[PDB]
């Protein structure tokens, strides 16, 4: 049977995957307990009379976050040796999440990766999510990420990382721990979309008319969006267009394998009350460079890659008029190799509504993983930060002092280097 | 008899026959069970050219269902008529091609191609001896061309005195879904211009203006697509089933049509298509019926056979009609609008007579046509080949499954010449 | 006993439908 | 009249045995209580080939059934149709052999061979004249393979014309149980060569691979694996029991299916055989008998006969079915992949009628084929057991029970030089 | 019919003997009065009117526990005269347990041998337990095994062995008796059974996750693993696993008789509520290196071959499945002597629960017997141990002084260094 398996490192990986399996366990009708009252096995096992269990591993150097899932509501749900925790927390510290610590961790997580995955043949890919911006989200993060290569060569691997967005960031040493993770998962991620939080906190002010929004809130929204990402393996649809099928149409070289997401529409109840919601509409506001995922303005940068979700009573005809459209219209640009530039899929099951949720029950919905040259300026900020921080010798010896040496710092530079070089060398 | 050995390639390919398999079971009137339904013999006396007998009084397709990912399959077993279907006619991957050329046919494609093998040769050497083969696959997505074509091409040194038939759906230029056209596209193309006998291109964005301009149908799903190609793709075979005045197989469009070996790629159309509030107003003569015939909005291509000229064509008339009138406007078309055909074949035309027309109409006709307004299909094509290889970019897979580049340089040059030679004769 | 049934090919081998 | 007295030797064969005695009570209407039912001459006429009138009305099995272990015993008598064995045919062991040959063939089972060799003379000599002896057992462990081919050999010495069939479940190749697997693999079949008329090679997981895909069964228990061999048991004595245009006994097919003497093993397998959706859909005649018969997915050996050259076979078909199709189906294979048969031989395969099919069908046919193509089968034992004798495994158990190496390399020079007879016929 | 004889050496062997028989009752169904509310017989007797007696023998030399076993519940379920107990201990002294204080009980245990095993003809061997690190438990054990030997020749002898754990051992002469009970142990056992109690400290903490359990639950799990062994003579399977199966297939060469065992799943009541237990989860989870029982690790060790044997509702044809995804991975590898290395039993009736002990109600579960050459570190570690001990005459005054001589030591050391020899030869 096909099936996927779900990764999480870090706090904001694990509130991330709470509000996910929150969301994947109320679609397909199963009870906090496990049990409901054969198209969920994708991402539920099948174990015992009725009862299914979530394919999914929680991840963490500290049990701060951890333990109030193993005593809360989701308590039965997810069994306890998925959800392992360790004892001191890496602290915004690659190197010790990477070199001191980390170890005697990842031998306990392969042993319940090679566990889950092994049960059951015609798995497709590890869909793992994590944070970039912190040190055990990082440091455990890009740790799984070998290991993960060299056990497991040919499979897909799925990527969400929170990359710090420029002025909010909640720490001060998110230079090192970007610079080094990105350094690495270069050559050891197949597909990697960036969420920023300023873009959702955004979404969240205008969209939703929150003023005051939590870290929850925004964990509903990427809820939404990995599901309509994941809808075509669990729910028939028109054109079924897998989870493989994601990467091979849109990552044009090994090493360009970073894009964008953006969700349509973000839309409360007292404005779905008025707002018909006509497939060209909702896929042009998905369109709208503010409302990105990313903090990433396309006007500056031109597209390599696209591909829509659609999912609900979605005609394959609008699909196909509104595609028209957003191709004839100048404020959006394709690069000149790429004349074809779309991947459509559709699912006939009608999006999520979560009460006490902000979302809305909408009849049609829209998912976006957008490959653009535009991040080459997103990695240009980064450059102005940690040459700035890196000038003067600062916060080094909590990376010497522990396990690595000076070295991988400047071939982290060099790497961000060759990878900037890079992209605008395929945009020209 | 004989009997048309059917196969289903791609997922697509399984929808647009299984409602092939709509028409035909409902022009020879069978239960979803299999049992006969409307006491007359002209079902049934050819029901052996597509169906078997199966020793419980019912027909079973000889149509071999055939995909690399088991999600189709489920969806064409439990829609109508998915009661007809024998189990053992389905062969299932367990990965899924990725709409890749290099998996589809060469490493993740090829495990299959030795059962469905297997298969086919179940149904073909079972009875006396076939006459040919009906092949409806995909080119814009992977795995219909990618081990379909492998079937194409093992079945060409199976049986190669036979004949095989394909309906090929092709990538479209403006609304370009599934964004890896060119190279499942082009590839196919290199590898069927020698390898397969007949084609006919069905074009998705055609289908779309047909059922805009002369059904005005609001909503169509992709069955009534599939409903436009299963008619015509039905009545391009009308007298293997059904008996006439002036009968035609289609190996005689198969000689007629084709001068020459490299060129062997045409186009179908199909009437009448008549809204339904425009049913009660339209008269139906074979006058209405041609007139209507050879009008762009009814082709099912999104190549415009005004800007060149047809070379070799035919139509397959089915009802009732008197013979000259099928005649005389073969010829009047010929010496009205005679700039738009070729100048060094006299009565370029040809048609047949299918007493028996399809249920609800008193008479029909498909046309199958060669033109050189084909040409600018396949420069489509080429011209976005050669704009993507200037950068040499989305290749990696290509390269990374075991193949070269020396290939893709070949079929560039291959199908350039096809371009080349259609060049010739305009 | 339990070491020995033939009850789905018992009905797999004759021509009968349910 | 003609009689045929079944010897069962280890748990595998009498559970393999016991069915035999299922479909045969099945076929001849005899309840579990032993009381006909179903009121036909024809089902009746001929009972003395199994069963023995036993004043009561009852017709008792002419099976004698050996162990050197009880547990197996009693769970055949437990079961149903398991009362229908004479308390007495039982034969007890206490010790138990642990899956050695050695003590299967010497110590214990010399010890209980005085004590079955009179009950089977019992039932041998009470009719007038007795067809031939069959015998059923394993090669995996211990007590079938060291104490059921000692029957076997005291049973040639007293009765040498009799007819010595036997159906070895070889042990399974790449799925390897009973860890001693080549030492009682090759120490019977070089015992074996020189004592059995006819050997039909059986492997378990050959019934797996059939249960997995062809039959569709997503739970198939070793009860499963025993009805596969136990209907192709009933084809090769169809016409013993009941009369047909053309009969052929066991001996009919000894004389067409060896040349040699030394070479008696085959190859068996049974059409038809379809999964429950697929019997609905499937055309049971003689054409969509034959090709599912000659194929490598059908068969109940676990190798690939493929490979090698059909030196000789036979089919027995059963029902009511035409004679001509029997041949000209039969030599339409032999002249479609004529590379796959030898070249000196005539219409190397014969043919059999048998008027009556299995219970519930119409139509069947069982197969009985010597091909050169078992060699892989006997190669992969052998470089197995050779992989044994590099550094002599296990040896204790063998050598002091009462015999030495001379014997261990004499089962490799008569296991060996039937590797290079079979070598130099293709 | 047929029948077993226990026999239960050592302080380690009574409270063995109070927990394994208690399972037998509590599967069969006998009350501790001996009475039910024939498959009963391969462990129990015929005696009076339906009371059923325990067919083992209890030796120790201590009263204070055997005395203790007739003092509380199960005084009326074994005979009177059964439980044999001496004045004093050994004392951790296989001097005093082999020669002196041991010679006057070996008589009357020797007496209840006979007139137990007597009863009926068909009894496949003798089952007996023993501390290896203690003195009455390998010195009584000792010479009741020559006695055995020269009394029952061709019986089989199997024989589980508690091993004493590198860094865990409770006593200080523990090399000294270990090397004297091995030199006693390899000319008299058919069957051996490693029992390292630090891997049985680590099973329980990590699978059955009770963290800080005392020695009655060890003896949970080892009283699981006889009923394991033994059910299938007892009850009807698909492949019936007899005593005199072991020795036929697990020895290869006489002087390696030495196995190691292991169990899944080892699983409490709230990781049987996750998990389905399917035959390929249950079979790599008993080949995995820390489910072993007696902390000797086989990735360096070349496996000779191996006999599993399965209980519970198991299908045969997923027994061929996952005895084949075992044969083809490549971290476990076989000795090339020997390629066909596995044996498979199966039994039908699924182990029963204990009512507070740790396991779970269980469907289906494994019981597994190795042979291998990673043996040679489990002795190896103990060689050096015991020749730093023996340098400078540490504690041999009581041991030359209690009935041997010096050059007992020398020749145990020299027949220990000869299945060093022994067991890389094989390894070769
Ligand atoms: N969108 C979103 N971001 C979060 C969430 N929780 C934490 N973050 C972000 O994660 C960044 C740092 O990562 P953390 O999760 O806090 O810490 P970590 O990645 O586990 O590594 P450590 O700091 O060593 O514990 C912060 O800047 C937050 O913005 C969340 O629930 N949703
Ligand atoms: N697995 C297991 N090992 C035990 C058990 N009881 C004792 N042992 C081991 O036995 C060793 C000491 O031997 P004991 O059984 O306690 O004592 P003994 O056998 O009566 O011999 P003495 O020490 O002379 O009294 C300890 O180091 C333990 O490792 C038990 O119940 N289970
Ligand atoms: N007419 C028709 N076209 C289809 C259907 N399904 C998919 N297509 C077309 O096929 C293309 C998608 O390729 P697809 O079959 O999904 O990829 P594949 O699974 O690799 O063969 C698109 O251009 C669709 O327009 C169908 O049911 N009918
Ligand atoms: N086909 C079949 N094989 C069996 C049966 N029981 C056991 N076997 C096979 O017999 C082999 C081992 O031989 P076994 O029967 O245990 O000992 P033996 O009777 O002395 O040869 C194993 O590989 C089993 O797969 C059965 O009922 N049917
Ligand atoms: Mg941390
Ligand atoms: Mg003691």
């Amino acid at each position: 049977m096909r099936e996927v398996i779900s990764i999480h490192v870090g706090q904001a990986g694990i509130q991330i995957g709470n509000a996910c399996w929150e969301l994947f366990c109320l679609e397909h009708g199963i009870q906090p307990d496990g049990q409901m009252p054969d198209a969920f096995n994708t991402f539920f096992s099948e174990t015992g009379a009725g009862k299914h269990v979530p394919r999914c591993v929680f991840l963490d150097l500290e049990p701060t976050v951890v333990d109030e899932v193993r005593t809360g509501t989701y308590r039965h749900l997810f069994h306890p040796e998925q959800l392992i925790s360790g004892k001191e927390d890496a602290a915004n510290n690659f190197a010790r999440g990477h070199y001191t610590i980390g170890k005697e961790i990842v031998d306990l997580s392969l042993d319940r990766i090679r566990k889950l995955a092994d049960n059951c043949t015609g798995l497709q890919g590890f869909l793992m999510f994590n944070a970039v911006g912190g040190g055990t989200g990082s440091g455990l993060g890009c740790l799984l990420l070998e290991r993960l290569s060299v056990d497991y060569g040919k499979k897909s691997k799925l990527n969400f990382c929170s990359w710090p967005s420029p002025q909010v960031s909640t720490a001060v040493v998110e230079p090192y721990n970007s610079v080094l993770s990105t350094h690495s998962l270069l050559e050891h991620t197949d597909v990697a979309v960036m969420l920023d939080n300023e873009a959702i906190y955004d979404i969240c002010r205008r969209n939703l008319d929150i003023e005051r929004p939590t870290y929850t809130n925004l964990n509903r929204l990427i809820a939404q969006v990995i599901s309509s990402l994941t809808a075509s393996l669990r729910f028939d649809g028109a054109l079924n267009v897998d989870v493989t099928e994601f990467q091979t149409n849109l990552v044009p070289y090994p090493r360009i394998h970073f894009m964008l997401s953006s969700y349509a529409p973000i839309i409360s109840a007292e404005k779905a009350y008025h707002e018909q919601l006509s497939v060209a509409e909702i896929t042009n506001s998905a369109f709208e460079p503010a409302s990105m995922m990313a903090k990433c303005d396309p006007r500056h940068g031109k597209y390599m890659a696209c591909c829509l979700m659609y999912r609900g009573d979605v005609v394959p005809k609008d699909v196909n008029a509104a595609v028209a459209t957003i191709k004839t219209k100048r404020t959006i640009q394709f690069v000149d190799w790429c004349p074809t530039g779309f991947k459509c899929g559709i699912n006939y099951q009608p999006p999520t509504v979560v009460p006490g949720g902000d979302l809305a029950k909408v009849m049609r919905a829209v998912c976006m993983i957008s490959n653009s040259t535009a991040i080459a300026e997103v990695f240009s900020r980064m450059d102005h930060k940690f040459d700035l921080m890196y000038a003067k010798r600062a916060f080094v010896h909590w990376y010497v002092g522990e396990g690595m040496e000076e070295g991988e710092f400047s071939e982290a530079r060099e790497d961000l280097a060759a990878l900037e070089k890079d992209y605008e060398e395929v945009g020209i | 008899m004989r009997e048309i050995v059917h196969v289903q390639g791609g997922q697509c390919g399984n929808q647009i026959g299984a409602k092939f398999w709509e028409v035909i079971s409902d022009e020879h009137g069978i239960d979803p069970t299999g049992t006969y339904c409307g006491d007359s013999d002209l079902q049934l006396e050819r029901i052996n050219v597509f169906y078997n007998e199966a020793t419980g009084g019912r027909f079973v397709p000889r149509a071999i269902l055939m995909d690399l990912e088991p999600g189709t399959m489920d969806s064409v077993r439990a829609g109508p008529f998915g009661q007809l279907f024998r189990p053992d006619n389905f062969v299932f991957g367990q990965t899924g091609a990725g709409n890749n050329w290099a998996k589809g046919h060469y490493t993740e494609g090829a495990e299959l191609i030795d059962s469905v093998l297997d298969v086919v040769r179940k149904e073909a050497e079972g009875c006396d001896c076939l006459q040919g083969f009906q092949i409806t696959h995909s080119l814009g997505g992977g795995t219909g061309s990618g081990m379909g074509t492998l079937l194409i091409s093992k079945v060409r040194e199976e049986y190669p005195d036979r004949i095989m038939e394909t309906f090929s759906v092709f990538p479209s230029p403006k609304v370009s879904d599934t964004v890896v056209e060119p190279y499942n596209a082009t590839l196919s193309v290199h590898q069927l211009v020698e390898n397969a006998d007949e084609v006919q291109v069905i074009d998705n964005e055609a289908l779309y203006d047909i059922c805009f301009r002369t059904l005005k149908l609001t909503t169509p799903t992709y069955g009534d697509l599939n409903h436009l190609v299963s008619a015509a793709m039905s009545g391009v075979t009308c007298c293997l089933r059904f008996p006439g005045q002036l009968n035609s197989d289609l190996r005689k469009l198969a000689v007629n049509l084709i001068p020459f070996p490299r060129l062997h790629f045409f186009l179908i159309g199909f009437a009448p298509l008549t809204s339904r509030g425009s049913q009660q107003y339209r008269a139906l003569s074979v006058p209405e019926l041609t007139q209507q015939m050879f009008d762009a909005k009814n082709m099912m291509c999104a190549s415009d056979p005004r800007h060149g000229r047809y070379l070799t064509a035919s139509a397959m008339f089915r009802g009732r009609m008197s013979t000259k009138e099928v005649d005389e406007q073969m010829l009047n078309v010929q010496n009205k609008n005679s700039s738009y055909f070729v100048e060094w074949i006299p009565n370029n035309m040809k048609s047949s007579v299918c007493d028996i027309p399809p249920k609800g109409l008193k008479m029909s006709v498909t046309f199958v046509g060669n033109s050189t307004a084909i040409q600018e299909m396949f420069k489509r094509v080429s011209d976005q080949f050669t704009a993507m290889f200037r950068r040499k970019a989305f290749l990696h897979w290509y390269t990374g499954e075991g193949m070269d580049e020396m290939e893709f340089t070949e079929a560039e040059s291959n199908m350039n010449d096809l371009v080349s030679e259609y060049q010739q004769y305009q | 006993n339990r070491r020995n049934w033939s009850e789905n090919i018992e009905s797999l081998l004759r021509q009968a439908t349910p």
